[PDB]
């Protein structure tokens, strides 16, 4: 029940083939 | 570029055979109000000779 720093507190804490098809037909 | 041109030119045809199915819509929906207009008309045919 010691208090710990506060800085270590601060410390410790399928759509892309969807156009490529598209876009080589067209 | 090419590829895409036609591609859009048959896109820009398939909104015309949008567009005439809109316009033939317009030219009935007139003419009933027109018809609105000539059955009014023909009364005044008598009332004025009256």
């Amino acid at each position: 029940s010691l208090p710990i720093e506060d800085n270590y507190i601060r410390e410790v804490v399928s759509k892309l083939m969807e156009c490529v098809n598209d876009a080589v037909q067209t | 570029l090419g590829k895409v041109s036609d591609k859009s030119r048959e896109i820009s045809e398939k909104y015309i055979e949008e567009s005439q199915a809109i316009i033939q819509e317009l030219v009935k929906l007139t003419m009933e109000k027109l018809e609105s207009k000539f059955t009014k008309l023909c009364d005044l045919e008598t009332q004025l000779e009256m």
